[PDB]
């Protein structure tokens, strides 16, 4: 919270930076963080990360 | 720089003897899987749109 706050950051964006992993399975309905972050669009082949 | 893409990326480009069997030097023409890495390597630098 205190991230989104001031440096205006994405709570998915935030929980990474403040010490977590980033949520490779998400709900799963959309895109990731994973994939929002790797896979915006896949170069030539699928990802393997 | 110009091209934002690596060095050695850029020697590749150059070192091309696009000559196609004959009429000149030699066919410098890389493998599948070295044009493959090639142009990954040199679109790796690119933006999102």
């Amino acid at each position: 919270l205190f991230y989104s706050h001031r440096y205006a950051l994405s709570f998915d964006d935030a929980q990474v930076l403040n010490g977590s992993v980033i949520n490779q399975y998400a709900d799963d309905d959309s895109v990731s963080h994973f994939n929002r972050l790797f896979n915006t669009p896949p170069l030539k082949g699928k990802i393997f990360e | 720089s110009a091209l934002h893409t690596m060095p050695s990326v850029i020697r590749t480009l150059v070192n091309i003897r696009y000559v196609t069997a004959l009429n000149k030097a030699e066919s410098n023409l890389p493998s599948w899987d070295e044009w493959q890495t090639l142009a990954e390597n040199m679109e790796a630098g690119l933006s999102t749109q």
